[PDB]
RNA sequence: GGCAGCCAACGUGUUGGCUGGGUAGGGGAGCGUCCUGCAUCCGGUGAAGCCGCCGAGUGAUCGAGUGGUGGAGGGUGUGG
RNA sequence: AAGUCCAAGAGUGCGGCAGUGAGACGGCGGGGGAUAAGCUCCGUGCGUCGAGAGGGAAACAGCCCAGAUCGCCGGCUAAG
RNA sequence: GGUGAAAAGUACCCCGGGAGGGGAGUGAAAGAGUACCUGAAACCGUGCGCUUACAAUCCGUCAGAGCCCUCGACGUGUCGUGGGGUGAUGGCGUGCCUUUUGAAGAAUGAGCCUGCGAGUCAGGGACAUGUCGCGAGGUUAACCCGGGUGGGGUAGCCGC
């Protein structure tokens, strides 16, 4: 029973090269060099799927802080005040309001400032 | 690599040539070299216990008898001259299934020849009756003598 | 999905910052903030969404301690021994806009977008600037208290 | 008017007729789901108090259940021989907000 | 010395594009009634009939 | 009726040969032998 | 699509790169201008190219019944062909490989309006 | 919100609690190849192969889904 | 005596199969050294790397936080 | 090694010295032209789309403008539960294998593709487990008879 390593062998090669369609140079043409980049490609995909949440939260925080400064409040005091007021709007939607509806963000800024302690620096 | 022709000599020096160390042009990696673990002639027959063989056959015959797939016959055609047309007609009147195992005695050359040329009809002797044959056949047609011989040889 | 600034979404304003008596670090930090656009809720780090900043009176910037004579701006030409150094005082004397601009590009990101951001920093050493036709908005550096 | 609905552990800004993909829901397509709200904004009014939000619920029709993109995990450690291939298709529910 | 690494196809192509021929500048000349095109350097030779205009 | 296509082995009668040396997913590379040594290329005798 | 004629000079005894060096001088040009450029181009690979282009124009005039003056070399390209492998002996009895390369020069001339 | 390993409960497989980084290595279960017993099904109304498209699977991989080339053998089940 | 106890996936015994038997650094206790070495040799129900991704030490196996089953464009935090 | 079922292997046109081709023909097919079944990859072109000449890039990944196509919608050209190509820009990002305490390592091997290339087989072997058969018994070896698997074979072997 002599089996040729051709039908079976080409399947993973076609898969890896199809995935590598778009890579520069050998990484898109040679199965071996595409496989090396595909290992790194999916390692990065996993890493960046897990870091995308953090980096989008960073973007949201940057925008919320921008709107907070516009509304004359600090971002951390804004978050403190929102928590004290019991506003459970996450940073994604807060930044959405900051960008689309600045009046809503000003309303929430007023809420957070109202719910802040009379003295933020007091030990409480 | 020891059976393929040539390859006795070390192809080239051990060191200095910048090439991989080869000890023969017939090593397995070489094109045209020898097969490492390729097939060798083997005797696949297995010493299955006699009781296991007999029980498997009795079980196959039991399955057929339970399903009413065992038929008996005094003769296959009529005697003397074989007649495939007559034998096919009779096996049609008996069973409409395709695979039929005709357990016929050694002496009934007439019936053997007559039924021999039907496509899905294996012919076996009562002493050679075996699992694979009975299981492969949809029906089992015994000549009365063949059935009696099998029953005698087994009850004995 | 989160808002992404499209083609016709980056509106840039013009801020003029008076550097007289302002700390170099403060001025540069606030200028870099404006140039990046960290003050806009539409901020996106992959976009040059910032505002033009015109620093005036760059020659009367304020430093602290002995940095005016013991802090050196270095440059290497590539040729061996080609390390020139000029104290902040000498640099203010020769190229007054230099000190402030170097501080601001230092505080900017170091990449292609950073160098595209630099183009919006129009620092001037005199009390006057040419961009009066832009109606630049005066910008005082204020701290959002807590 | 738009509400920041809470559904599937996440929050989504929606308005009447907006379509959102959310985590899976135990409702057949065409069924209606009442989802709690983190904040409603009606033009100018902003309902932020949890007391007044617990009384407003965003109603949404389940258009269908879909499967998200095919994530292909291939955990790899070099000089180790450790590869682990894995796949994922998150089960999501598509909701069209009927109103608030 | 020997090339330490295979040159990337991009670098190979960019350096290989520099091996190109320059198109000769062709000037019209009247030979035997019909008009032909020859290099301005061979213009005098064509006028004097010294160029084998196939 | 029972047929040759109905005959199957007993549950747990047959076990899949272990294909050693085929990829890192199964017993790959060293083939269950570990790194260098005598036992990486030969069987040390029992005595 | 403008009417067109093809011509394939196959197994030309010129390296495909050298055939291309002269093809680039003419691709897209009128047939008459292409033939003049190839006539005065120093590159010896120009003769096969000129012959392919002339054959394309001749096929256009005869087999397609097109006006020669309206023809331009629409798409001309030289592909690699079979390579013969020869041996060049060198110092210390080391045999290097010489590659006698060939090229298939394909010309496709189109009859474009004036 | 999805999957998987152990365990329990009751059922006639649902739930729940824990637990699921991993080299040497151990155990378990599988994908794919071609060769065949048997059984079936597809094929000059176009098999395989190859190139795609649209997709599919928790993985190896899959398309008795499809289009191009093709020209004659293939698939599926269940075993060896 | 309790706790842990739908688990530590514990301990012990007997079997199938192993791999390992080159360790590294860090804290503490020590020998050799010059109470040098990123030195060397020990002890350490000490840790981590080895075989460990993620965050922090800038970068930086061994340091600090923390042990990656998968997906979220949710939230709270550790070291910092 | 493989044209095609059959040589029907291009009587006679055109470009060329020829090669080779374009016609025209044979052929079911010339996407079978004695370079010939199928015709993969490497490799080399050409055409089109996007992108790039201020930029420091393990060549990816995640966000992602712009541009170019596709499927729907509404039937304004703009929005969508869309899809595909390209990728300005930003974040993150130190090849694979081997061997190591530890390698992206400036340690080893690999220029690339295709094909091949390594725990296999014999034995009433040994041990252990699974699974059948029969069971205080279980098996038979050689050999004999069967155009086959089947039937005999009580010598021995292991139990006891």
């Amino acid at each position: 029973a002599r089996v040729k390593r051709a039908l079976n062998a080409q399947k993973k090669r076609r898969t890896v090269l199809k995935a590598s369609k778009g890579y520069r140079g050998q990484r898109s043409r040679l199965y071996r060099k595409a496989k090396e980049q595909q290992l790194h490609s999916l390692t990065y995909a996993y890493r960046d799927r897990r870091a995308r949440k953090g980096e989008f939260r960073k973007l949201w925080i940057s925008r919320i802080n921008a709107a907070a400064r516009a509304n004359d409040i600090t971002y951390n005091r804004l978050i403190q005040g929102l928590k004290a007021a019991g506003v459970e709007v996450d940073r994604k939607n807060l930044a959405e309001l900051a960008v689309s509806d600045p009046a809503a963000f000003t309303a929430l800024v007023d809420v957070a400032r109202a719910a802040l302690p009379e003295d933020v620096n007091a030990p409480s | 690599r020891g059976e393929v022709s040539g390859g006795g000599k070390k192809p080239y020096r051990q060191k200095g040539t910048g090439r991989a160390r080869q000890g023969s042009t017939r090593a397995p990696q070489f094109t045209g070299g020898g097969t490492v673990h390729g097939p060798k002639p083997r005797d696949y027959s297995q010493r299955t216990p006699k009781k296991m063989i007999a029980a498997a056959l009795r079980g196959a015959l039991s399955d057929r008898a339970r399903n009413d797939r065992i038929h008996a016959v005094t003769e296959l055609v009529e005697g003397q001259t074989p007649s495939t047309k007559s034998a096919k007609t009779f096996l049609g009147t008996l069973t409409e299934n395709k695979k039929v195992l005709v357990v016929i005695g050694r002496t009934d050359e007439v019936g053997a020849k007559s039924v021999r040329n039907l496509p899905g009809v294996h012919v076996i002797s009562p002493d050679q009756l075996n699992t694979y044959d009975v299981l492969n056949a949809d029906d089992v047609v015994f000549s009365v003598e063949a059935l009696n011989a099998y029953i005698s040889a087994n009850s004995k | 999905p989160t808002y992404t600034p499209k083609a016709g979404d980056t509106t840039r304003s013009w801020y003029v910052i008076d550097a007289s008596d302002v700390v170099l670090g403060r001025l540069a930090s606030a200028a870099a903030t404006l140039l990046r656009g960290k003050h806009k809720p539409t901020f996106t780090p992959n976009v040059d969404g910032g505002d033009f900043v015109i620093v005036i009176n760059a020659d009367k910037i304020a430093v602290s301690g002995d940095k005016l004579t013991k802090k050196f701006a270095y440059r290497h030409s590539g040729y061996p021994g080609g390390l020139r150094k000029r104290t902040i005082g000498e640099l203010l004397e020769k190229h007054p806009t230099r000190v402030v601009e170097n501080a601001i590009i230092g505080m900017l990101p170091h990449n292609k977008l950073g160098r595209q951001i630099q183009k919006k920093l129009k620092v001037y050493a005199g009390p006057d600037h040419p961009h009066a036709a832009q109606q630049p908005i005066p910008f005082e550096i204020k701290q959002v208290a807590q | 008017t738009y509400a920041i609905v809470k559904t599937g552990g996440k929050q989504y800004k929606v308005a009447a007729g907006d379509v959102v993909k959310v985590e899976k829901l135990d409702s057949e397509p065409g069924a209606s789901v009442s989802l709690p709200v983190a904040l409603v904004v009606d033009g100018a009014n902003v309902t932020s108090k949890a007391d007044d939000l617990a009384k407003v619920a965003v109603t949404a029709e389940v258009l269908e259940h879909t499967k998200g993109p095919k994530i292909r995990i291939h955990k790899f450690k070099n000089k180790t021989g450790y590869h682990k291939r894995q796949g994922h298709r998150q089960q999501l529910t598509v909701l069209k907000v009927t109103g608030i | 010395a020997v090339p330490k690494r295979r040159m990337s196809r991009a670098n190979t192509r960019s350096r290989r594009a520099q091996w190109k021929a320059e198109a000769p500048g062709l000037v019209t000349v009247s030979v035997a009634g019909q008009q032909r095109k020859v290099p301005r350097r061979l213009l005098k030779a064509a006028r004097l009939g010294l160029v084998d205009l196939d | 009726v029972i047929k040759l296509h109905d005959l199957k082995p007993a549950p747990g009668e047959k076990k899949a040969k272990t294909r050693v040396g085929r990829g890192e997913g199964s017993k790959g590379k060293t083939a269950g032998r570990g790194t260098k040594g005598t036992k990486a290329r030969k069987n040390v005798p029992v005595m | 699509e403008f009417p067109s004629a093809t011509a394939k000079a196959r197994y030309v005894r010129v390296s495909a790169t050298k055939a291309r060096r002269v093809i680039d001088l003419v691709r897209g040009k009128s047939v008459e201008e292409a033939l003049d450029i190839l006539r005065w181009a120093p590159q010896a690979a120009s003769e096969p190219v000129a012959k392919v282009i002339a054959s394309a124009a001749a096929n256009a005039q005869n087999n397609e019944g097109l006006d020669p003056s309206t023809l331009v070399v629409a798409t001309v390209y030289a592909d690699e062909g079979p390579t013969a492998k020869r041996i060049r002996p060198r110092a210390q009895g080391r045999a290097f490989r010489i590659r006698k390369r060939t090229s298939h020069i394909t010309v496709i001339v189109e009859s474009r309006p004036p």
